[PDB]
RNA sequence: GCUGGCGACCAUAGCAAGAGUGAACCACCUGAUCCCUUCCCGAACUCAGAAGUGAAACCUCUUAGCGCUGAUGGUAGUGUGGGAUUACCCAUGUGAGAGUAAGUCAUCGCCAGCU
RNA sequence: CGGAGGAGUACGAAGGUGCGCUCAGCGUGGUCGGAAAUCACGCGUAGAGUAUAAAGGCAAAAGCGCGCUUAACUGCGAGAC
């Protein structure tokens, strides 16, 4: 996107939401991708498979996430790997955003999963997408156990309405 | 007007712990008067007069008059100290009204 | 038998009972109250007995506020034991009473009945008491 | 039989030189388990939080700083 | 806003150590547009020499890169030699010792201050 | 009279709410070619620059809203001599804490720019 | 022979230095995932931590990471407790 956003959506959203100054036009700052792969301690291979998955889906190297505090109810320890996370900004973030919105959403069997709600009350949106499939990589064959992704778009928008407006302008279904 | 208390000046040699105890042994009550635009004034009151005034309910909400000779003050009751076991009043505060 | 649910320590020093009760000497919850005039100790059984007498007399027509709690443990030796060999065992709990401390308050009854109940209760206590009523200041 | 009956030897902590006294370099000013007093000018701190004078002069206590710490210093 | 707070937090330790040591300080400041350098006495409340790219001789240039910082360092060195200060402690004020500030420090060192 | 830096001081100086400032300075701001950088990300650090904005931020102003400061008088305690033993009284010296009246939206120093 | 607790160890890094970073709690949303795993954003706030008992301490953090290393050196030592 990038240039397309800068050309159209800036002025379009400015006149749509009636904002006086340019500096507070809503923008997207970062996108975070997470796989909370619990109980990786037993297998030690699903986690490194997940990091590979992240590497193919987004052209950035993942960083494994260590546990904070130990809980008896679960089996996690003080500081051992229990997850993986990635952050995307700049042109790579616009890329991932477009190649996700245009392609992945029609692919999945169900539809209308993402409601116009679920903003955190300050203009940032969170979604969960199931199955590493529907992404530009190999299908159920040549992959390890299936996995799910959490996608968070963090915006400069102050209110949920302004966040919704920015997302629908790009083409978020709801 | 309706409530009037006759008082005498309480001097520095009449202030303190032992002096106050001697005054109460003589059946008197120490009081202080403070308020806007004037310095505090220390006075002595009669125990029977104070008890009689406190028995009435209008004493706590009406302007009272304290007369030390020629000097006259119009004040409201502000704070009162009582003995923990005998309930006898021990010291009084008066805010200028 | 009032007693703390748990304590930080089990045994405490004897101490000394001195001074007056400047705190807890004003009628706050009800309209009429009974307060101590000389110092002493009050046990949980004494508290229970006085409460039972007051409640029985007033027939539970008003509300009784108890303002003393026995948070001090007292120990004793097992009997026929020589001096030394450690501190004794906790037997009962007491509250220290200073002159001017209010023990019971009653809300919602006539003064004649409240005074008669307080007179009934005062015969169960190991120190002298008196009756007070609420006042503006 | 009691399970109590132990205690440790005394340690002799506290202030050794008070305000207004003259010192020579090396004199110990405060013995302390933690840092109740902090080192000001011409005062050094040992590995066990002892405060000592590093120059001749007169001892002076004060309260200073944004945290309200107690300082001791030596004026030459 | 945590940017400036983090910078001051980073500068605190070096400033306190210099104050405890009791030496003359050479302090620098850097913005996207300008760079500044002042020499401060031991007490910390008086300045002896100063230099910046706001100087009339230098304000006409680009003012925001290594080349300007070089002459800023030369100027502060030559002005401090006039005041008679020789030994100083460099205070980077929470910045990294890299790029423009490193150039300014090298220029002052060639100017004659030893540190 | 404004702006920046460095100190004295550490709430009577702080928080909170509301309102202003772009000439200069500062701040966001452009992109990432070289220096440099992230257990990933030009988000921070760094470099090369002025097309935009004072929106945010930082400063300045107003408010007693929260907080903070705080008398006088009295009470508790207490050294010495005397009188008594549920821990008080007298002579003499000393004197809180809590609470009340009231106060407060700081005050100074060195240097450099702009009027 | 009063009332309560600990020790008879550990560590070549858990030592040195340069540079860098702040805890805990609650609330929102977000797959399995919930009372409580990880992600993002807020609110008030030292209640976290410090190999180990308690106490005195801890923002230049004495708490937490990374690179390089052996000052866990030799001869001493004014002056003090």
């Amino acid at each position: 996107l990038k240039a397309r956003y800068n050309d159209e959506l800036k002025a379009k959203l400015q006149e749509e939401l009636s904002i006086k100054n340019v500096m507070e036009i809503p923008r997207i700052t970062k996108i975070t991708l997470n796989m909370g792969v619990g109980a990786a301690a037993t297998d030690k291979k699903l986690l490194d498979g997940a990091v590979a998955d992240m590497q193919l889906i987004a052209g950035q190297k993942p960083v494994v996430t260590l546990a904070r505090k130990s809980i008896a109810g679960f089996k996690i320890r003080d500081g051992w790997p229990i997850g993986c996370k990635v952050t995307l900004r700049g042109d790579q973030m616009y890329e991932f955003l477009d190649r996700l919105i245009s392609i992945a959403i029609p692919r999945i069997r169900d539809f209308r999963g993402f409601s116009a709600k679920s903003f955190d009350g300050r203009g940032n949106y969170s979604m969960g997408l199931k199955e590493q499939i529907v992404f530009p990589e190999i299908d159920f064959d040549k992959i390890d156990r299936i996995r799910g992704m959490d996608i968070t778009i963090t915006t400069t928008a102050r209110t949920d309405d302004e966040g919704r407006a920015l997302m629908r302008a790009f083409g978020f279904p709801f | 007007a309706n409530f009037v208390l006759n008082a005498q000046a309480r001097a520095e040699d009449k202030q303190g712990k032992g002096a106050s105890r001697r005054l109460r042994r003589e059946s008197l009550v120490p009081a202080i008067i403070y308020g806007g635009n004037a310095e505090p004034v220390a006075v002595t009151l009669e125990l029977r007069e104070l008890v009689k005034a406190l028995e009435s309910n209008v004493f706590f909400e009406e302007v009272v008059e304290i007369k030390v000779g020629d000097k006259v003050e119009n004040v409201k009751i502000q704070a009162l100290q009582r003995h923990p076991a005998k309930n006898t009043p021990m010291h009084a505060d008066f805010k200028r009204a | 038998m009032l007693q703390p649910k748990r304590t930080k320590f089990r045994k405490v020093h004897k101490g000394r009972n001195t001074g007056l009760a400047h705190r807890g000497s004003t009628v706050s919850f009800g309209s009429i109250a009974i307060k101590a005039t000389e110092r002493g100790r009050m046990t949980a059984r004494q508290i229970e007995a006085a409460r039972r007498t007051i409640s029985r007399r007033i027939k539970r027509g008003g509300k009784i506020f108890i303002r003393v709690f026995p948070d001090k443990p007292i120990t004793e030796k097992p009997l026929e034991v020589r001096m030394g060999n450690g501190k004794g065992n906790v037997e009962y709990w007491v509250c220290e009473i200073k002159p001017g401390k209010i023990l019971y308050e009653i809300e919602g009854v006539n003064e004649d009945l409240a005074r008669e109940a307080f007179a009934l209760a005062a015969a169960k206590l190991p120190f002298k008491t008196t009756i007070v009523t609420r006042t503006v200041m | 039989s009691t399970k109590n009956g132990r205690d440790s030897n005394p340690k002799m902590l506290g202030v050794k030189v008070y305000g207004g006294q003259t010192v020579t370099a090396g004199n110990i000013i405060v013995r302390q388990r933690g840092t109740e007093f902090h080192a000001g000018a011409n005062v050094g701190m040992g590995r066990d939080h002892t405060l000592f004078a590093t120059a001749d002069g007169v001892v002076k206590f004060e309260v200073k700083g944004q945290f309200g710490r107690r300082y001791v210093k030596v004026e030459t | 806003n945590e940017k400036k707070q983090s910078r001051l937090r980073r500068a605190k330790s070096t400033r306190l150590h210099i104050r405890a040591l009791g030496a003359t300080r050479l302090c620098v400041n850097r913005t996207p547009r300008h760079i500044y350098a002042q020499v401060i006495s031991a007490d910390g409340g008086k300045v002896l020499a100063q230099a910046s790219t706001l100087d009339a001789s230098l304000r006409s240039g680009t003012t925001g890169n290594i080349e300007a910082a070089t002459k800023v360092g030369a100027l502060i060195a030559e002005r401090a030699k006039a005041a008679g200060v020789t030994k100083v402690a460099f205070d980077r004020s929470g910045f990294k010792y890299h790029g423009r500030i490193k150039a300014l420090a090298d220029a002052a060192r060639e100017g004659g201050l030893e540190f």
